[PDB]
């Protein structure tokens, strides 16, 4: 009944020293029934990364929408969109459906190509921007993720250390949520290289 | 040239020839007048008897708007009816929102703006009538005359149609000889005379006289037609003056 | 000349040529006569045929139990206007339980025709109408012109050669007005009136069309052998 | 030659319908003048009642647009009243939407934009009027802003409009060359009206009775027109010195 | 009523010419001279305040207009057309960009939107083209400083320096000799004043000349403090006094 | 949420806490509730966060266009009128509860706005879940003819009362001062009385602690030449 | 809310408390419920604050536009504009408004417009939640053609009692006097009216 | 009424021609020449800017060559403002297709859509047609490298080598002479520039008077790269081919 918890899933993002990390689980289900273990929730438009939790049809629809808009942006602007600008575009796009909203929890992550500054942001389903310094959480295990992040996180972590922190935050949060898990992906993002890692986790 | 072929086009003079051509239709029409009196107004019109087959006192020309405004016009009769229909809508919406009956100056502008709007586009034709109208409101008696251009002013006496010059001359005498004012019953008598005197311009066919009036004392500020004995009294007075 | 291309254009002398051209279509139409007394009102119409194989075009249309008209000019325009009258008569009955006054019916036709003479794109109606009726103020006869001008009359005629019938009625004015409580004699006067507009052709059984309305007489149309009595 | 019938460009880059609308402006044969005082803005205009049958009280080309804004028109009365009604509606709407009284210059711009649209859109004709707006603005003080059929508008130290505008304009120009200030240095509005009438008399070379003039005065928080008796008092003061 | 002009008033003639656009350009030719020069660290735009009357207060009429905090515009041709275009240009900068991306548009894209509006008046029903040519100077983070011309057709071109209106042919020749890629903003202002003096007949001073720049950020003109990333508008209109100071070193 | 507005001698000050919540969870610890409508017109927002942001941006955008159209600095009553009519039209469904303040050519002003579109005038105002705690402080310590220094102190104290006593409010105090004839100063994190203590332990993991299945480079660059 | 308007010899006086409540919390203790729609046409507002403000703002706009075209409107005209808004939007509005004004021709007039959007011209009118507690008092103590001082005392005593018994009413007693002389604002504080 | 001033932009002549389309083509014949040449391993787009100035900022300028998506580009001949209206519509159409089918739009489908829009203005609406002719250069996995052209009539055709704008008669004769089917991109680049150099109304062909672009599979492995040439890069290729 509750659109935000039919399919399940989670996304978490973290900042480090000259780097950002964004991670998600791979589950898509129909309430109790597990359907797919390959449903990735993180997408990217140029160097800007977008994770989306919530209703899976809206996750797909919004990805297609932001691909659409970022492609037109690039043709007209003659440059890739930046995380700060994309964050505003997500907010604008969500608020135009104020009284008929997409049932999603988006999370933006990336590094500004000009300033080199790490950037993360979270949103509610109607467009409100949460621009945190430390971390952003989203999905059916958001309580769990808040608890993990708030204890495990420390500032200025190196890329390879940040990977361990965000991975443990996701895994242990997912294992306390029935509608999350079934695999996980972690993106480590630096100014001009991005590494993608699939995590080994319990499959129940 | 070609400036006169389309409405709302300025000629090199700065003139709208289509409106000036509408005036020619007004000048071709029968004579109609208005007289402002002490506590009201009087309207009168010339009705040409084209044939014996016309039923007397049936083809009424003067029209009422709301219950306190009288309207008469010269030129294209249907255009005048269209304008009065609009006037009635304007008066109804005013009374609907503001409760009080529409003041005469307020009513005058409603017609004025509507007629003026028909000089703004080539997709419409100007009105082929000059309308004399007025009545009694909270501030007293008012008489107006409205032209095809949308131009209107307040008047002490007004006249239009084929016998307007003759009528205007007669109205000017009344203004000079009665600075303190004219009574309602006097104005009806004078109105009858002026129409009869103005009939010399349409002397081929005989005519029928039609008079109406609004007066604070005589009609309680409501528009009424002059009928029966009071009408005959005015006709007798008029017939006596021409002889 | 240069000012007759559309209805939205006055001429330099203040004339509307498209309206005048519409008026011309009536003069080409077949003659029809209207007259009334105090009790009854009568329409008489000379129907026109295309040829000997063709039927005679109907001229008279019923609008209500107490009202109807005869046409001269473009017949389809008479159908549009008569349909409008039917609706207006019908609105008066359904909403106010009130038979529509003949004078008010004329006012409604005037205003409908007027809108077509002041707006761009449209055209004036190309037909003249003679409306008869019996309402709360007795018998009535109206003449409609597509300029918008509607006139209440004792008697009249419109169409080709209508001047002859109109003169006759102007002489007979004092006689036929007094024909009260006698429908047949009032029709006789109407048939004799329309006869003054005839040349070459005469009134035959399928040529003549008569209608009547009165005090205790609903609007009824007579055609065929029903009018042989009056020939 | 249909480029002279509607508002499209001629080969010279001109809009003839706009130019002919400017010529309609002088059809009334009336001259108007506007000047600024310290605390006030005064506008005067010739009043001509040729017909004896006219009610002279109703013959006017000055309009009370809002409590603060007044407007005098040069041009035919139908177009004048069209512009007046619109300005009143715009001024009222502005107050409702934005919570404060519409400034004189802002109304002038709005009406000028509407006029511009008629010069660009074919189905709408220009209005054959010049609109002179006057007020004492709460920010800018005494204000005179004038609009024309081209959609042009600008603020003024003083201005004149009509058939004999140039004679009045030069007369005013020469005064401000002497005083070297942007206004009439005078405390009371009564004396500013006297200045306005005096300089119109000198420029036109005609004397005025009480019924030959029409006067509008803008002060802080209200605009008002003078009666025939108020003008008479003004004419007496001029004659006595 | 109804707008029954649903057809184009600008059409191709047998020779392939769009008459109304050509005639609009002729109206621009009659217009007062305006110019723009681009420097390394700024842009300057300038024009003559041709006062219609000495009684008229020429300060109230603004020929040079702020569109965004970092973009300005000047014109040659019909003033009223320019005024409404500025209103539409300011609005479209918000509706089609700022309300979407949370930031002001880059110069080229705002120019593109203005160009679109002018193109539509060349093709849409019942309208004539705008009788103006615009010069739009602006700055943005990724493109730096830029200067654009926009014509009645809707066509726009980027310029290092240019002039439009009355004496544009002579003014463009004058700019070709003086312009180089190492000009500082003050040097461009100096050249702008020299170029503009040639086309002006009468008085030449701060009160008869209108001049604005796109240059350094002006935190003093921002109106508030407390946000480091907001450093103020790059658009600044030069005062009457500031112009006269540079006319002494002329 | 605790937001307040306090008038003083030569202007007006507004303040706000920085906590955003979704149910019993804190969504953002350092949320920015002071919004700029125009350079010298600022407003604090309570209720639905997206709504307070959106309605402020929209009116702020139209206020800017209005300022350019009229060649005048914007007025607080204009922002007030545009906000109330927008909110009234949406019949309270746009959940924005605002304290609108500013200085303009008319003077200094302070208003409140509720979601259904009703406005109120006052020398001191408070909105949000912590408004009762804040209003208790304002009603106890407010006086006429406050100085700039006293008004900031009173405003921040009112927010603190919300921070400590209302569970819907917390973290930091944001302030904006708008004085007549001066630039408005936005004091982001004016007070910071809720810094988290040092943790007992570092939870930095040894590298290789997490089990990995696959690795790959992600192509973020465009299609390449040659 | 406790509001009233009372006609008297020299004109009319409007009166109101200053309390706005959200349930039992007093959201505003110094509210001004006496609002101006024209120079000498004012109204007392009760019910929804948002609704009555929106209505009053629209009426002020209508009367400002009326004045520009037709000159000063009558109090009856102002009441009719209120009625039109209240009647036609009755399903969506909660507004109890008393309209009071001073003409020179008609002198002091009072029109009350309850929830349904009906209009009632009365010598005096009372409305709002607190009015219930003073129907007895006001009916017994009202006289026609009172003096200014008597009318002020009548309103002060009436609203004092309404405030005393109604939880939704309180604060200061505001009053607006409408006469030929002009417009006068009066205020009365708790210490004054409670001891009555 | 308004009928008086209607030019009637969508009617036939007695000969069965569309007046406005024909006159729009006459306009385009005065525009700067644009050439497209399709090779086995890529496509070339070359175009001449019209009588430029030394004070024109070239490196930020774009009047001829526009990008529709990553796979498709166009060369413009005619009114630039008209072209940009259509270009933005085409960009949107490509994105609509990508959103719907999750695949890049086939070149012909994009071309047909734009060509249909142009057709509409010749048959209904009473508006003037777009005074624009396009050369479409694009790639998809069905037909590979493709060249198309469209004109104000809304008619489109496929080409191996084609020119639009000024001196197309002379240009097409030269292309028809030297073009061969087994030709490569580097050779096509040379042919395009040589053809412009002979047909140009200017005294000499220089880097500042040109816009140039290629669509190559010359991208790292199975994919397509669009290269819009910079002023310095156009200057280098002019020296390489031996024109300057
Ligand atoms: B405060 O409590 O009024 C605060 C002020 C806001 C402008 C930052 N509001 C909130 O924190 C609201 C509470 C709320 C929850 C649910 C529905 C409506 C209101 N929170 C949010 O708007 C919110 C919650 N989670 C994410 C983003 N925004
Ligand atoms: B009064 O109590 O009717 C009062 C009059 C209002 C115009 C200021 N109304 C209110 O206080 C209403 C609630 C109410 C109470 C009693 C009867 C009817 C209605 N309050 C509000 O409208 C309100 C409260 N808080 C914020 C915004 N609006
Ligand atoms: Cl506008
Ligand atoms: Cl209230
Ligand atoms: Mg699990
Ligand atoms: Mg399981
Ligand atoms: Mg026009
Ligand atoms: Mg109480």
């Amino acid at each position: 009944s509750d659109p935000s918890s039919i399919n399940g899933g989670i996304v978490v993002a973290m900042t480090g020293k000259d780097c950002v990390a964004i991670a998600c689980d791979l589950r898509l289900g129909s309430q109790s029934l597990g359907v797919s273990n390959k449903f990735e929730k993180i997408f990217h438009y140029g160097h800007v990364f977008l994770g989306i939790t919530g209703l899976a049809t809206d996750v797909t629809t919004l990805n297609e929408m932001f691909r659409y808009k970022t492609n037109l942006y690039k043709l007209k602007e003659e440059r890739a969109i930046e995380p700060e600008t994309f964050t505003q575009l997500v907010s604008s796009s969500l608020y135009e459906r104020r009284f008929g909203p997409y049932f999603v929890g988006p999370v933006v992550a990336g590094i500004n190509s000009k300033s080199g500054k790490p950037f993360i942001a979270g949103f509610d389903l109607i467009g409100c921007i949460d621009e945190a310094k430390d971390f952003i959480v989203s999905g059916t295990a958001s309580d769990q993720l808040f608890g993990m992040c708030e204890s495990l996180y420390e500032p200025n972590l190196e890329p390879e250390d940040l990977f361990e922190t965000i991975s443990q935050a996701l895994l242990n949060a997912a294992d306390r949520d029935a509608l999350s898990g079934w695999g996980a992906v972690v993106y480590i993002i630096k100014k001009d290289e991005v590494v993608k890692r699939y995590l080994k986790m319990r499959q129940d | 040239t070609g400036y006169d072929l389309s409405n709302s086009v300025f000629s090199p003079d700065g003139r709208n020839f289509q409106v000036e051509y509408a005036v020619k239709a007004v000048e071709n029409g029968t004579t109609s007048i208005g007289i402002k009196c002490n506590d009201g107004v009087v309207f009168a019109v010339e009705k040409l008897i084209t044939s014996k087959l016309l039923v007397p006192q049936k083809n009424v020309k003067i029209q009422v708007v709301d219950r306190h405004i009288g309207c008469v016009y010269s030129g294209l009769i249907p255009d005048g009816r269209h304008l009065v229909n609009r006037g009635r809508e304007e008066a109804a919406s005013f009374k609907k929102l503001y409760k009080t009956p529409i003041p005469i100056p307020a009513f005058a502008d409603r017609l004025g703006q509507y007629v003026q709007a028909h000089t703004l586009y080539n997709s419409v034709r100007p009105f082929g009538v000059s309308t004399i109208f007025g009545g009694v409101d909270k501030n007293g008696a008012h008489l107006y005359m409205l032209e095809p251009s949308g131009s209107y002013w307040g008047y002490k006496g007004a006249a239009t149609g084929k016998g307007r010059q003759s009528a205007k001359a007669e109205l000017e005498k009344l203004v000079d000889h009665h600075p303190e004012g004219l009574s309602a019953r006097e104005a009806v008598k004078q109105a009858a005379k002026i129409i009869y005197l103005a009939h010399e311009d349409n002397k081929e066919k005989d005519f029928e006289l039609e008079i109406s009036w609004c007066s604070l004392s005589e009609t309680n500020g409501l528009h009424k037609f002059v009928k029966g004995d009071l009408l005959q009294e005015a006709i007798d007075f008029a017939q006596k003056e021409i002889n | 000349n240069n000012y007759d291309g559309d209805t939205v254009t006055f001429s330099p002398t203040g004339r509307l040529f498209q309206v005048e051209y519409a008026l011309e279509a009536i003069k080409q139409g077949s003659v029809t006569v209207g007259l009334r007394s105090n009790t009854h009102a009568v329409l008489v119409a000379l129907k026109r045929n295309a040829d000997e194989l063709s039927s005679y075009q109907k001229k008279i249309i019923k609008c209500d139990e107490h009202m109807g008209l005869s046409l001269a000019g473009l017949a389809p325009d008479a159908r549009v206007l008569s349909n409008y009258l039917r609706q207006q008569c019908n609105y008066s009955s359904l909403v106010f339980n009130r038979k529509l006054a003949v004078e008010r019916a004329g006012h409604l036709l005037c205003d409908k025709a007027q809108k077509n003479t002041q707006s761009y794109g449209g055209r004036p109606y190309g037909v003249g109408l003679l409306i008869i009726g019996y309402d709360k103020s007795g018998a009535h006869l109206l003449e409609f012109q597509p300029s918008g001008n509607v006139t209440e009359l004792y008697g009249t005629a419109i169409g080709a050669r209508s001047q002859g019938a109109k003169t006759y009625l102007e002489r007979t004015l004092d006689t036929f007005i007094k024909i009260d409580g006698n429908p047949d004699e009032l029709i006789k006067a109407g048939v004799e009136a329309i006869s003054q507009s005839l040349r070459d052709e005469s009134l035959t059984v399928d040529n003549l069309s008569i209608a009547i309305v009165g005090k205790d007489t609903p609007f009824t149309i007579y055609d065929g052998e029903a009018v042989a009595k009056y020939i | 030659g249909y480029d002279r019938h509607i508002t499209i460009f001629s080969p010279e880059g001109r809009l003839y319908q706009v130019e002919y609308a400017f010529k309609a402006t002088n059809q009334t044969n009336i001259n108007s003048l506007a000047v600024r005082g310290k605390d006030c803005t005064v506008v005067i205009s010739q009043k001509k009642v040729p017909d004896k049958l006219l009610d002279p009280t109703t013959v006017s080309y000055i309009f009370c647009i809002s409590r603060t804004i007044g407007m005098v028109v040069n041009g035919p009365i139908p177009d004048a009243r069209n512009a007046a009604l619109r300005a009143k509606a715009e001024a009222a709407e502005f107050r409702y939407k934005y919570g404060y009284d519409m400034p004189c210059d802002v109304l002038a711009k709005r009406m000028a934009n509407l006029s511009q649209i008629y010069t660009q859109r074919a189905y709408m004709r220009p209005l054959g009027v010049i609109l002179t707006f006057v007020s004492v603005d709460e920010e800018l003080g005494p204000s005179i802003y004038k609009t024309d059929p081209a959609g042009y508008y600008v603020g003024y130290k003083a201005t004149a409009t009509g058939p004999k505008q140039q004679e009045i304009t030069t007369n005013l120009e020469n005064h401000f060359k002497k005083s070297k200030i942007d206004h009439i240095n005078e405390e009371s509005w009564e004396k500013v009206v006297e200045f306005a009438i005096t300089h119109m008399i000198d420029a036109l070379g005609t004397e005025f009775s009480k019924n030959d003039l029409e006067v509008g005065v803008a002060t802080k928080d209200k605009f008002f027109t003078l009666s025939a008796e108020n003008i008479e008092e003004r004419l007496v003061a001029i004659a006595e010195q | 009523m109804t707008d029954r002009y649903s057809f184009s008033l600008t059409t191709f003639s047998p020779s392939g010419k769009l008459g109304q656009i050509d005639y609009a350009l002729t109206a621009v030719k009659q217009g007062v001279t305006s110019l723009g020069i681009k420097a390394t660290n700024g842009v300057v735009i300038a024009t003559e305040k041709k006062s219609s009357s000495p009684l008229a207060m020429s300060e109230t009429l603004s020929k040079v207009s702020l569109l965004t905090p970092d973009i300005g515009a000047v014109y040659s041709g019909m003033g009223p057309d320019y005024r409404v275009l500025v209103d539409k240009s300011r609005k479209v900068a918000h509706t089609s960009y700022k309300r979407i991306y949370g930031e002001y548009p880059p110069t080229k894209l705002l120019v593109s939107e203005v160009a679109k509006i002018m193109q539509e008046a060349t093709q849409s029903g019942g309208v004539r083209p705008f009788g103006v040519s615009l010069l739009i100077a602006g700055h943005d983070e990724f493109n730096g400083f830029s200067l654009y011309q926009v014509d009645p057709s809707g066509s726009y071109f980027p310029w290092k320096a240019t002039a439009i209106g009355k004496g544009s042919v002579a003014a463009k020749t004058f700019l070709e000799k003086r312009w180089n890629d190492e000009l500082e903003l003050e040097d461009a202002i100096h050249i702008a004043l020299l170029t503009l003096k040639e086309s002006v007949e009468g008085e030449f001073n701060g009160d008869t000349i209108e001049l604005a720049i796109i240059g350094d950020e002006n935190p003093d003109l921002l109106g508030y403090t407390g946000i480091p990333t907001d450093k103020g508008p790059r658009f600044r209109k030069l005062t009457s006094q500031e112009i006269n100071d540079r006319l002494e070193a002329l | 949420t605790t937001i307040v507005g306090v008038k003083f001698n030569n202007g007006v000050v507004i303040a706000a806490d920085t906590r955003s919540t979704q149910g019993p969870i804190v969504a953002d610890k350092n949320c920015a509730k002071l919004h700029r409508i125009s350079p010298k017109i600022w407003c604090a927002g309570a209720g639905t966060a997206a709504d307070t942001e959106a309605v402020t941006q929209l009116i702020g955008s139209n206020i800017e266009l209005h300022s350019l159209y009229t060649s005048r600095e914007p007025r607080v009553v204009s922002a007030l009128q545009m906000l109330k009519q927008h909110l009234f039209k949406y019949q309270g469904h746009i959940g924005a509860y605002l304290i609108v303040a500013g200085v303009d050519p008319t003077g200094s002003h302070l208003f409140s706005i509720h979601a259904h579109g009703s406005t109120d005038v006052g020398y001191y105002l408070s909105l949000g879940s912590g408004s009762l705690a804040a209003m208790a402080v304002l009603e106890s310590h407010w006086k006429q003819d406050l100085t700039k220094e006293e008004a900031i102190k009173l405003a921040s104290d009112a927010i603190q009362a919300g921070i400590w006593n209302d569970l819907g409010s917390g973290s930091n105090v944001d302030v904006c001062v708008m004085e007549i004839g001066k630039d408005a100063e936005y004091l982001r994190n004016y007070l910071t009385p809720n810094v988290r203590e040092e943790k007992q332990k570092s939870y930095k993991f040894p590298r290789g602690t997490t089990a990995v299945l696959k690795e790959s480079i992600v192509n973020i660059c465009d299609i390449q030449e040659e | 809310t406790s509001i009233m308007a009372v006609t008297f010899k020299d004109g009319v006086i409007l009166g109101a408390d200053s309390r706005t409540t959200t349930g039992a919390y007093i959201a505003n203790r110094v509210t001004d419920k006496l609002t101006r729609v024209h120079d000498k046409i004012w109204c007392c507002r009760s019910g929804s604050a948002a609704d009555t403000q929106a209505i009053a703002d629209i009426v002020q706009y209508h009367l400002e536009l009326y004045t520009s075209q037709y000159g000063t409107p009558s109090t009856e005209t102002a009441a009719s504009v209120f009625k039109e808004l209240c009647y036609e939007n009755k399903d969506n509005l909660t507004a109890g408004i008393i309209v009071a004004g001073y003409d020179d021709k008609n002198k002091g007039e009072v029109y009350t417009i309850p929830l349904g959007g009906s209009v009632h011209k009365l010598p005096y009118a009372i409305a709002g939640s607190g009015s219930t507690f003073i129907y007895g008092y006001c009916d017994k103590n009202f006289r026609e053609n009172m003096s200014k001082e008597e009318t002020v005392d009548f309103i002060k005593h009436s609203l004092s009692q309404a405030i005393k018994w109604d939880g939704s009413s309180g604060g200061v007693i505001r009053m607006v006097v409408l006469t030929a002389a002009g417009v006068e604002r009066l205020i009365f504080y708790p210490d004054e009216y409670e001891q009555l | 009424g308004s009928r008086r001033y209607d030019s009637r932009t969508t009617i036939f002549s007695p000969e069965g021609r569309l007046y406005q389309v024909e006159y729009a083509l006459e306009s385009i014949s005065h525009a700067g020449t644009a050439i497209g040449i399709m090779a086995s391993d890529g496509i070339v787009l070359a175009a001449e800017r019209k009588v430029t100035s030394t004070l024109l900022e070239q490196d930020t300028s774009t009047e001829k060559l526009y990008k529709l998506n990553d796979k498709i580009a166009v060369a413009v001949a005619g009114l630039t403002a008209d072209a940009e209206i259509l270009i933005n519509t085409a960009r949107i159409h490509a994105q609509n297709y990508l959103k719907t089918y999750n695949e890049d739009i086939p070149v012909e489908i994009l071309v047909r859509r734009l060509s249909d829009i142009k057709q509409g203005y010749t048959q209904h609406g009473g508006l003037r047609p777009f005074g624009v002719s396009f050369i479409y250069a694009g790639y998809d996995d069905r037909y590979g490298y493709q060249l198309y052209t469209s004109n104000p009539s809304g008619n489109y055709t496929g080409w191996k080598a084609i020119s639009v704008g000024a001196n197309t008669s002379a240009a097409q004769t030269l292309l028809q002479m030297d073009y061969k089917d087994d030709m490569k991109v580097d050779d096509a680049i040379e042919l395009a520039l040589k053809t412009l150099s002979k047909t140009t109304d200017s005294s000499a062909l220089t880097y500042d008077r040109l816009e140039f672009a290629t669509i190559r599979k010359g991208a790292n492995d199975g994919e397509v790269y669009q290269k819009i040439f910079k002023p310095q890069e156009i200057k280098d290729i002019l020296v390489k081919t031996g024109i300057t």
